[PDB]
């Protein structure tokens, strides 16, 4: 009785929900598609892969669309051995925890909060000292209260033996840029510092790329670990077309178009950690010094091969494509307070920026984005178009959580900050919002930063911002531009 | 305080509102006011949002 | 050749799936939108915030529709000293860990099975016959195996310094309710307990809510470190018109009305823990004793800016919204069988219900919905329909796990249980299933809780019951209602 | 001034997307359905419920639909008692930590490699001599860098008492086939391998199954907690109708055919590991020995109630539902190189597979997919139709890692392999692509699995491969085939 009154309980409101209802829970109802097939193919580059040049690959027309598209990294394992027992013991110097240049510059802010005689003191009175010193220089900056010695004094237990290891994700820090290219014409560039923050921002729980690019979220046992043997990374290049199946890039469309990916490689002294500064690095297969000639990479592509029919009608008419490109505006920071200015093109979607202490990036900590003493290196940020406020002053925590928590599929692990625009970002066939760029005049970021950043050893710290546009790509006649 | 400052800061205790408010005096175009540190005096005229 | 065969051998059961397609994965279609500009806005409140005092904030007109909304809340940095060394001691009570009032009631029920001379025995003697008789308790009530000694002396490693913490989840806690008001009329009603229970079962992996509430999964030595500075959080208010953009609450179609949040604060002594009774709470960069004035918040409102023709459109035409909105039923337990009679209204999607023991809230664990020592305290629970089993006596672990399984994007990780009439309960926008409460003479939850639930040290336990029922929002001549 | 001049900043390429625009973010618009409720009910089986033995049940028809399904199992606490001390010692024998059948395998390997007398050393001395080993083993066969002697000697923290546990995923471990029938004709099978790596690939971030499957991510100390008292564990069957509403089967429809399902039952001597091989284990609360009659299961369906207008239109013309189906081949591995034929039938969507150690199989670790030495157990595999490379050779981490990046919810935690012919092989309503296996004569996949694989103690390692397939289910008349 009442689930047979609950459906006729309806009103003059239920009709604007239920009447003429076009759908049914009880009932399941699908569409037909057209034929097609999907195959993975490894390739190999055109020219030679090497740390620190920039190699190129022709992509095959082994399909009649390209969908997905991985890096394919080979990265030999790693051995250690002391300089006295090599026969040739000239390397490329390397990062070494023996001398921890990011340590060392943060010890350099507290020095003025040093009271008494630290020249002179034990190592265990050094590290009492600096401590204290710590509590004081956050006391006197930041009003914070004092943290317990002990509590302050966090032995990272590294093991007491020698080793070497690759940096945190070094999948992406060995791409310090790759071009997509059609036609000779560059059609959207990627950046090292760019995957990681979108990897951070829109990488989904349960598929973040940890493996898949040698990331262990800054636990160096596990690099160590991962370091002593072969490793093969995969390393997504998150191209317009690899992100929807509609926008698979149009082989069959583009006949008459070399399609061509660039990648400018990392040189090999960034890539490697060592326990210490004295030890050689060595192929642990080979036994010889590590060289630039030890990387090795391939291109693994996925093509769609299509039914007749279908690979006919896109042939006659493929049309345009929306595209996202990525910009990029790369800035050194000398002082606490910093303004760049985003000479960005076209509708602006979002924009992401992040800043690097000079210290984490010699230390060979690639994506450590955190200021002095791990803090957040942003105070607070402003955005202005055309001298005027279109965000007011916002602290760092607004632009890195609440950014993130609105328009993203995750928030990041790193101080890296956004901004969107669009209501959905990520969405690659749905415009939902944009700022065209080519229409302002001016576009500042205008940032606070952390006291002492920038100054002294962290003089050249790097302020990255990166923006997604949209544009169009139009495919004519086998043509495509 | 304000003369043993030089005033170069101003201390100031607002009756009706029983608060010490410290203030820029003569180096207000020069310097800015970072941080306020001291013994108990310091504290008991400060510490307590000026109370 | 088998490619090509593949595309050939269709039958007239294919005809049904994919006959005239009309959509094809080889060819982005994309639609275009209209203008539209996000702008970021923070506000202070109309009347002072305090802790235990009610504040309200009129909403500004500083675009066409309003969407994010977030309660920006600042609180002090804290810090200890002695009672004795303070000029001022007298503030009010604060929890303490030396203290624990849950450890005392856990206790209590165990004392009746503690064999020997508990009271003239040495700390560590009485730590081992509480372990041995927690033991003898759980094979009388629950028929448990026993536990090895050694394996529930947890010593959680307290630090041997002074501190007190903001309580886990302060950015929810400090919400005692907030009012979502419009023309004077309240349109919802939000929770502290609600909107913890909405962020376990609804929050996304990855984009949890941690950082932004002062939430640390109970680690209190995280809280300790938070705690010793300044804190911005950013609490989501998950509104109906937050939820998705076509739900943005039209601000030009409601003109006529004050738009208005109000919030209940909480209590400044509910709000920290310390680890001793005889230590002063003082604010950290202040270095006075902490007071209800040291609460400070704002809100930060998302609006919307629209092109002429779509706000013009929306003025003359804004129609109706469905909306969620919040019902609640709140009850003391004082036994193991309870009933709650939810007086409930309108077409009622899903309903929530926990429990609070009177010693985890005396405690400040606000939102430790677990039973005596740490179980759950539900056995089992019925939902009667005008005294007739609508769901038939089912154990805890469906109403918690099986109905989050079925119907939300997480499983909560406290005792939190949900039953769903919709099938998807979080889609704001597609109806897909209520019980009309207003339609019916009697709805009760009858629950089973654990063995002495409610009793001794435990009296004034609270259950919480809240609901999501679909209601309208209707816009007329510049009027909402 | 800047935002109308956006607005009215549009060209020719905006016409495409903003011309005609048919959806606004500024007004929400929903849909009117029809009436339903949900009600979930719990059945006892027709026949007994024992371990080993096969039980049914015929699903009642308390509503118009059937969509969620779930096993309810409840397993008693283990107790654990000295052979000698029991009246009656005679029990099925169970795998016990003292006799680590899976670390003797793994030593039988290294075996070749200890240098010096291994036989009268002490036991300390052969632990090092066997991590000493492990490395020479390693550097002959993968060319692996030496791990530190220290950091090869994990010790588990085994406690130092006497305990039993259910197996990890014991809920899955228990069903070794489940079989949905109607009126006779079995319409999917699935297994407790394939109910495992479906949870692995398709799992949800903070919607995994852990706590309702028995599943602790292999801490043996959080197994053997949850076995000291009664479980009840609610295992969701995932047939094609649990997926979407859409395809809830309809009851009414099918109205002249018995649904079915049937359950063949794990061994009790499978389902239990104990600490040391001398002792029995007992019903915590009767204080018997375990018997194959203590398991206890019902089943857990959820039924729709439909409105009297939209039950009698899907009696009139439930039509045809796309339902997948589950095949399986199972096969022994006694060589490092296996060839599977894979005699599947149907448009498969994707295929599944991984190894099993016999080792790990006789340890009790039954979802332990590892190699030797928690390795990959698979080297590189190859993906022949025809004998030609539909997948050329790609080493393990392509289709482990790559396959589910590209289309899986989730990364497997285990040694599970996957490869997709679908776009969206986890979307139950859109076909998105598939191989007809039932055309091509044949379906090879060729592994290559690492050295010693299949070999010695590991003779009758398992190989499974499970597929996906696409097929069609017709109600007529009251019938179902």
């Amino acid at each position: 009785a009442g689930s047979l009154t609950q459906l006729l309980a309806t009103g003059s409101m239920d009709a604007a929900l239920t009447q003429n209802a076009t759908r049914t829970f009880w009932k399941s109802s699908y569409q037909k598609h057209s034929l097609f097939a999907l195959e993975s193919i490894n390739q190999p580059f055109t020219t030679q892969v090497q740390f620190g040049a920039e190699s190129h690959i022709t992509v095959n027309r082994q399909g009649d669309l390209l969908s997905w598209m991985y890096l394919k990294i080979v990265l030999p394992g790693l051995k250690v051995q002391n300089q006295a027992d090599t026969v040739q013991p000239t390397q490329q110097s390397f990062a070494s925890l023996d001398n921890d240049v990011a340590a060392q510059a943060d010890v350099s802010h507290v020095l003025p909060y040093i009271e008494g005689a630290y020249t002179e003191a034990s190592l265990n009175t050094k590290e009492q000292l600096i401590a204290e010193a710590k509590n004081s220089y956050e006391a006197a900056k930041y009003n914070a209260a004092p943290l317990p010695v002990a509590a302050q004094m966090q032995s990272t237990e590294m093991p007491d033996f020698d080793y070497a290891y690759w940096t945190e994700a070094i999948g992406f820090h060995l791409i310090k840029r790759a071009e997509f290219k059609v036609g000779g014409a560059t059609i959207d560039t990627i950046w090292s510092e760019l995957l990681f923050a979108m990897e951070e921002l829109m990488g989904r729980a349960g598929r973040r790329l940890t493996e898949t690019i040698g990331r262990t979220l800054r636990r160096p046992t596990e690099l160590m670990k991962a370091s002593r043997q072969e490793q093969i990374l995969y390393v997504p290049l998150p191209w317009y077309f690899t992100k929807h199946p509609s926008l698979a890039f149009p082989l069959v469309a583009a006949t008459y178009h070399n399609i061509q990916l660039w990648v400018q490689w990392a040189q090999l002294n960034s890539c490697i950690i060592k326990s210490r500064s004295n030890l050689v690095v060595l192929h642990a297969e080979r036994n010889v010094p590590i060289s630039d000639d030890h990387l090795r990479a391939s291109l693994e592509c996925t093509y769609v091969h299509l039914e007749a029919a279908e690979r006919d009608a896109l042939t006659a008419n493929a049309g345009t494509q929306l595209i996202v490109q990525h910009q990029a505006h790369l800035q050194q920071v000398s002082s606490n307070n910093v303004t760049a200015r985003l000479n960005f093109n076209f509708p602006v979607l979002e924009f992401y920026y992040f800043l690097r202490r000079k210290a984490n990036k010699d230390a060979g900590d690639h994506f450590n984005f955190s200021g002095i003493g791990g803090r957040d290196p942003v105070v607070s940020a402003e955005l202005l178009f055309n001298n005027t406020a279109r965000v007011t002053q916002k602290p760092a925590v607004w632009w890195r959580a609440v950014q993130a928590l609105q328009f993203h599929s995750s928030a990041p692990l790193t101080n890296i900050y956004s901004y969107s625009f669009s209501l959905s970002p990520e969405d690659p066939i749905t415009p939902s919002g944009s700022a065209n760029f080519s229409r302002l005049d001016s576009v500042e970021l205008a940032l606070t930063l952390q006291d002492d950043f920038g100054a002294a050893h962290d003089a050249n710290s790097e302020l990255f911002v990166f923006a997604r546009s949209y544009n169009i790509l139009k495919f004519t006649n086998g043509l495509a531009g | 305080i304000t003369n043993a400052m030089n005033s170069a800061i101003i201390f100031n205790h607002d009756d009706p509102a029983a608060r010490t408010r410290m203030y820029p005096g003569t180096c207000s175009n020069t310097h800015v006011i970072e941080s306020v540190s001291g013994d108990s005096l310091a504290k008991a005229l400060l510490g307590y949002d000026g109370v």
